[PDB]
């Protein structure tokens, strides 16, 4: 699903990237040939700034769902690291507990010494 | 001013990372704690060699009572290193001589 | 899997630096040509900055494509976050401070043999490709026979867990299998070096206090001259005078290397 | 028929020559002369002899021997300065008697500097003197010795207006002592010297005029002439770092923590790349405090959020936040101490929801902390402490 | 080259337009700061160099004597050191730029007569100079003026 | 006196380092009964750093606040360039030892040929 | 040992040894710096004969049954681990090591062994140090004054700028004898000490 939606993304964001490159080129030419003594057509011409934000959201949904899966592969690697269940889950939270009485108790002797 | 402080409060700053309420911030933290509480050790060891220096140049006596005190320690060291060595022969003497019988 | 991570972490750096890439497009044309002193310069100038802006955005499009392909509880979490930070900080901090030590002197042996028997076994259990025989023929003093593949045979003489000799053999030579031939020699130049060498490397390796690292990086520089015969000078080409490849290993960079040519 | 040939094992394709003669007084007695061979089916290239200055050391060929070890290294870095248009002095007998130095004049001014940072450098560069050390003889030191310094740091360098840098290189184990690369590498950090000290002539031409908050908020603590270690927090205890790395002709700005004040981190970690592009496109330093001043307050509080939650670095000054999957914010920090936030998933332009979608339920709670989506501001870095677990 | 072409081709239409800058101005200001927001928040010097890193055995000053400070700049040094020295002035004249036109020295050949040792200092100095490769140093002068002293100390 | 508590402040100043180095060994080789020891070898180690702590501040305010008379001379002007009983103590102390030198390098000698002579015969024995 | 005291010397003989071989383990330490002293490590083969040397440095070096030969090699190891010492020490104190030659060959032809050679700079700047030992002549040590200090270096009017004023300049000598500590390190951490800030 997170690998699936970053295939499904990157077709949209190389669309995304070849029409604001093409509608900022039709802009530019427009209003170089009103700028200059050039005729041109109203037409549609299509506002560069609508693209541009499109490709913005489009990046935005992309490093969004990247970064949920590294986060939650990240998780899994660590909790793989780390008889029944609640006894498991009980001696792991009173390893991490002592560790932290150990981290706080270092650190007030230390800090208390000086400084 | 009294680089004792500077000192103690670059050796509490080498712990002010871990004591509190990714790789190359810790990494460069490190560094930077670890160069500057070396630095300044390399500088109070600097002035202790100083004042040893002009203590000496200047009042060259304590440094003969610590040469008298050096040597009759090693002294000291010397015959408690021949008492035990003798106590070891003198016990093995007596097991060589129980043996080698018949 | 290790490899998945680092391909999502890449990935995001590649979208951020997609965007940026395509803003910086945008940002510099709106400010446009600068005088550059000069008609030429001024174009060219104008010229390389687009096109070089153009390419960034060309190439980090084209490593997204590419990267596609390749890939009560938060307490919990917090002391797991935690206890990993501790480890990497304190394993940093504990190489640069012992890497740089002020200890100038010291003033401000008796071992069990089964002790010694323990810490052989133990690194035996590691470097499968080592085998070590313990045997005390004379003594306290124990003597290990090594052997290294098809390559080596070498004869380490402790008296205590202490290194003080060493002398490899060939595979095919004879160590006499029994009371072991404590002196003698290869019969091989090439061998001879090494046992040299080795004895260089046990004249380097010397831990003051600790007896037991010591052993392991010899044990560790003894198992790099498995790919003896088999590899380069990284100086010279295979066979620089006609020493084998490497009499010689560089410590702390298990490169071989001959010793005519120079380590 | 009766020499030896010395080969020289550290610096090859030189030979020395040392062959023996009989002396007709004497029918007890020899003769040695030296000669200096060279190599390129081996090729003899030139001959040279050196004649002029227990029994069995035969000191002048031991000395001889080390006299060429040591000078021959020297040779070819002499030949690859005199390649590259780099004006040298030849190679002196140092004032310690032993040793060899080749003390450089003027360096190849730069390129993409301006010209008058060039001169500011080079009425500074004092000594530029090269030395050979190392076991082998095969790593080279090069002494840059500036004189007035444009700013000083917290530590013991507001001494004489004297600072040292010592820049070491040791090429690889072929591609002999004196080569190419070294000096390539010497060009390429005095090329990033001369980029930073752009940076840091533009910050000590600054330093007199402050807008008086950075001034007590930021500190100048190292210069090093390859790195610039500012501090800013209100204890001094963050800590950025400045560094051009010549590999990717870009600024590598380095982010820690040093101070008995903080949290877990330097809590502008997540606006690292944003900072970086922004300092690459316009190298200017108070810009960098003036925006990490601004920044840092609504950092610290939207740091501390669950991690759920969602931080997206957007652009400089517009980081995103999100919740799981269906609601979004937008965070726009101002100076003066205002920060105003968005409905998130709401479009500034023809109302359509994007790809979250999901529109905001609430949105007048973040009004009463401080269409309808338009702006809501005016939070003094306290609704930006409280309105996140409010909201 | 690829998907971004006409964007490089509108703009190499465009360069030498004098009103350029604006019709870009205009149509990418306003998206972008919509977006990202509100903008951003006598002697040369080598001369001297190379005097100040002598050997104290030297003693280098200017010349005022002659005419100069028109072309070159001439230079009257001296030898200072336990070996006995050569006649002391060797009048050295480096000329502006000094990384090319490697200096010359104004031979004065009447003071290095009339006496043996100073014929074959002179003598052993010239060709070592002879030697000594293109574009020289001032301090390859000063050390090769010194040696041939040397050379010529241990061969009378 | 002074001389030799400047040589106690130099070993203080010296041995610091080591005990913070211990101290950062030990939080690196703490992972995750043997935890207990850990925290009371953590807990005595700072506290004898702190000891130490002390014991540097205290002779370096004696070392401060001696300032003998005889130091008019700044550094520098003392480094010497080109251009009574204690001593009959001394040399009385240094014949005591030469004697005992010899001694122990004639015993070292005994010592050395008897451990040949043994490993030669239980060598050639076999 | 008895004769040469300066630097050190140590010997640690094997256990085991055998008819035709026997090995020792030589170190040359200092009195007071052990730790930081440990470049210079040897290990001989005492043969039948002939004796092999096997250096810390990865040099194998076969010696003959003459007396000299060991005493000469061993006094030209000593003279180079006097300047390791220096090498060591600088490392520790932070002195800039600007130079390092182990077998030098400018000056003085030398005896037995080659001269070696070492210039460190002080950690401010200005001050450095150079040493030479050797076995026939050594301890041949200099500091180099930085300029504007000596007041005696003969100004030039070519200089017309104080810039040029504050590099290091006359190199002037230091007598090694009547001077205080015991052993060459004592004497080089003073003299380091005495070139230092002066902060007190």
């Amino acid at each position: 699903d997170p690998v699936q939606r970053y295939k499904m993304l990157i077709p949209q964001l190389k669309e995304s990237l070849q029409t604001l490159m093409k509608v900022a080129a039709q802009n530019l030419i427009q209003n170089t040939n009103i700028d200059n003594g050039q005729k041109s057509s109203d037409g549609p011409i299509q506002r560069f700034d609508k693209c541009l934000e499109e490709f913005y959201a489009l990046c935005d949904q992309l490093e969004l769902c990247l970064r949920l899966a590294h986060e939650c592969l990240s998780q899994s690697c660590d909790s793989a690291k780390h008889l029944p269940y609640p006894q498991y889950l009980a001696v792991i939270k009173a390893q991490i507990s002592c560790a932290k009485d150990i981290h706080t108790a270092l650190l007030d002797c230390a800090n208390k010494v000086t400084g | 001013s009294t680089l004792v402080d500077e000192l103690e409060s670059s050796f509490e700053a080498c712990f002010a990372s871990l004591v509190s309420q990714d790789q190359e911030e810790i990494r460069t933290g490190v560094d930077q704690c670890i160069q500057k509480f070396l630095d300044i050790a390399r500088q109070t060891e600097c002035f202790f060699l100083q004042k040893r220096l002009q203590l000496s140049v200047q009042k060259p006596e304590q440094v003969i009572k610590e040469d008298v005190s050096e040597l009759r320690n090693e002294l000291q060291r010397k015959d408690a290193l021949v008492q035990k060595h003798l106590t070891k022969l003198r016990h093995w003497q007596q097991v060589l001589e129980d043996i080698n019988v018949q | 899997v290790s490899v998945n991570l680092e391909a999502f972490s890449q990935a995001i750096s590649a979208i951020q630096a997609l965007r940026s890439s395509v803003s910086r497009v945008f940002d510099c044309l709106k400010d446009g040509m600068r005088n550059k002193e000069t008609l030429e310069g001024r174009e060219k100038a104008f010229i390389a900055h687009f096109q070089d802006n153009l390419h960034s955005v060309n190439r980090d499009l084209n490593e997204l494509e590419r990267l596609s392909n390749l890939v009560l509880y938060s307490q919990l979490l917090q002391a797991y976050k935690w206890s990993n930070k501790l480890q990497y900080h304190a394993g940093l901090a504990s190489g640069l401070l012992n890497q740089q030590s002020l200890k100038r002197s010291a003033n401000q042996l008796v071992l069990p043999p089964q002790y010694v028997d323990d810490v052989i076994s133990r690194i035996d259990r590691m470097f499968p490709e080592m085998s070590i025989h313990l045997s005390r023929p004379n003594g306290t003093s124990a003597m290990l026979l090594v052997t290294l593949g098809k390559v080596l045979k070498v004869i380490v003489v402790m008296r205590s867990l202490f290194i003080d000799r060493t002398i490899v053999k060939g595979y095919n030579e004879n160590v006499y299998t029994e009371d072991l031939d404590i002196w003698s020699k290869s019969n091989y130049q090439v061998f001879q070096k090494v046992t040299d060498h080795a004895t260089t490397a046990l004249l380097h390796y010397q831990l003051p206090q600790m007896p037991d690292v010591v052993v392991r990086s010899f044990m560790t520089w003894l198992r790099s001259y498995i790919k003896l015969f088999q590899a380069p000078c990284q100086r010279c080409g295979k066979f620089l005078q006609d020493g084998l490849p490497p009499t010689w290993r560089d410590f702390r960079t298990l490169e071989a290397f001959h010793d005519t040519c120079r380590q | 028929k009766n020499k030896l040939f010395i080969k020289l094992t550290r610096l090859p394709q030189y030979y020395i020559v040392v062959e023996m003669l009989e002396v007709p007084n004497k029918p007890t007695q020899l003769s040695y002369k030296y000669y200096f061979m060279s190599v390129n089916p081996a090729m003899a290239l030139l001959l040279q002899q050196f004649k002029e200055n227990m029994c069995a050391f035969n000191k002048v060929l031991a000395h001889f021997v080390a006299m060429c070890d040591t000078n021959m290294p020297f040779v070819g870095l002499r030949l690859e300065l005199s390649n590259l248009e780099i004006p040298h002095q030849g190679v002196q007998v140092e004032g310690d008697g032993f040793s060899h130095a080749i003390r450089l004049l003027k360096i190849p001014p730069c390129k993409g500097i301006t010209e008058e940072t060039q001169k500011a450098l080079d009425r500074s560069l004092l000594d530029c003197t090269f030395r050979l050390q190392g076991r082998n003889n095969r790593t080279w030191v090069a002494e840059l010795v500036f004189a007035n310094c444009p700013l000083n740091g917290t530590s013991t360098r507001e001494q004489g207006p004297s600072r040292h840098v010592y820049l070491t290189y040791e090429n690889l184990l072929s591609e002999p002592v004196g080569g190419r690369k070294v000096v390539e590498m010497f060009l390429n950090d005095w090329n990033s010297i001369a980029r930073l000290y752009e940076c840091v002539l533009e910050f000590a031409r600054s330093l007199p005029d402050i807008p008086a908050h950075l001034n007590i908020f930021s500190e100048v603590r190292v210069y090093n002439y390859r790195k610039l270690i500012l501090c800013y927090g209100t204890t001094k205890g963050s800590s950025i770092s400045i560094q051009w790395n010549s590999i990717h002709q870009k600024f590598h700005i380095s982010l820690g923590t040093v101070g008995p004040n903080s949290g877990c981190s330097n809590c502008h970690n997540t606006i690292l790349h944003q900072l970086q592009e922004m300092f690459n496109k316009t190298p200017n330093v108070v810009q960098l405090l003036q925006v990490l001043f601004d920044t840092q307050a609504p950092l610290n509080a939207i740091n501390k959020l669950p991690t759920c939650f969602s931080i997206l670095p957007q652009s400089s000054t517009h980081i995103r936040l999100a919740f799981r999957n269906m609601y979004c914010i937008d965070i726009y920090c101002r100076s003066r101490g205002v920060v105003a936030i968005r409905d998130g998933a709401y479009s500034l332009f023809d109302n359509s929801k994007l790809v979250e979608g999901f529109y905001p339920a609430p949105g007048l709670k973040t009004f009463l902390n401080m269409p309808g989506l338009v702006p809501g501001l005016a939070g003094s870095y306290l609704c930006s402490p409280l309105e996140r677990f409010l909201g | 080259q690829y998907l971004c072409q006409p964007l490089l081709d509108a703009v190499l239409a465009n360069i030498r337009s004098p009103v350029f800058n604006h019709s870009l101005y205009r149509t990418f200001v306003p998206a972008m700061t919509a977006i990202h927001g509100p903008p951003i928040t006598s002697i040369p010097s080598v001369l001297q160099g190379e005097v100040a890193r002598l050997d104290p055995k030297f003693l280098v000053n200017l010349d005022p004597s002659h005419c100069s400070n028109n072309g070159t700049v001439h230079l009257i040094c001296k030898l200072d050191d336990k070996d006995l020295p050569s006649v002391p002035p060797l009048e050295l004249s480096v000329p502006a730029d000094y990384p090319a036109q490697s200096p010359l020295w104004i031979d004065r050949q009447w003071q290095y007569d009339a006496n043996p040792f100073l014929q074959s200092v002179h003598r052993c100095m010239t060709s070592r100079l002879l030697q000594l490769p293109d574009k020289h140093s001032v301090t390859a002068l000063l050390n090769t003026w010194a040696q041939s002293v040397h050379q010529a100390c241990l061969s009378a | 006196n002074t001389a030799s508590l400047c040589r106690i402040g130099q070993e203080t100043v010296q041995d610091i380092v080591y005990r913070t180095m211990e101290i950062f060994q030990l939080l690196r080789n703490m992972q995750l009964g043997t935890y207990q020891d850990r925290l009371t070898k953590l807990q005595d180690n700072l506290r004898q750093l702190s000891v130490l702590f002390r014991k540097l501040r205290l002779v370096y305010d004696k070392c401060n606040e001696n300032c003998g008379g005889m130091d008019p001379i700044p550094v520098e002007q003392l480094i010497p360039y080109v251009e009574s009983e204690e001593r009959r103590e001394i040399a009385e102390v240094n014949k005591k030892l030469k004697q005992k030198n010899q001694q122990l390098k004639q015993i070292m000698d005994q010592l050395r040929n008897l451990i040949w002579d043994i490993n030669a015969m239980l060598a050639m024995r076999n | 040992a008895s004769r040469i005291e300066d630097p050190q010397i140590q010997a640690h003989w094997s256990n085991i040894n055998d008819v035709y071989e026997s090995s020792v383990k030589v170190l040359i330490t200092s009195q007071g710096y052990e730790q930081i002293c440990k470049s210079i490590q040897l290990q001989l083969n005492i043969g039948v004969e002939q004796i092999r040397v096997v250096h810390r440095d990865g040099r194998v070096i076969t010696l003959s049954y003459q007396e000299q030969e060991l005493q000469d090699f061993l006094l030209s190891q000593m003279s180079q681990h006097q300047v390791h010492a220096v090498q060591q020490l600088a490392k520790v104190m932070g002195w800039q090591v600007l130079s390092f030659s182990n077998h030098v060959g400018l000056g003085p032809i030398e005896s037995i062994g080659n001269a070696s050679a070492i210039t460190v700079a002080s950690p401010s700047g200005d001050y450095a140090i150079s040493v030479r030992n050797g076995p026939e002549s050594g301890s041949k040590i200099m500091v180099q004054f930085p300029r504007n200090q000596c007041k005696d270096l003969p100004k030039s009017d070519v200089l017309q700028d104080n810039k040029w004023s504050h590099l290091r300049g006359p190199f002037k000598e230091v007598q090694w004898n009547k001077m205080e500590g015991r052993n060459f390190v004592y004497k080089m951490e003073l003299l380091m000490s005495a070139l230092s800030p002066c902060l007190l």
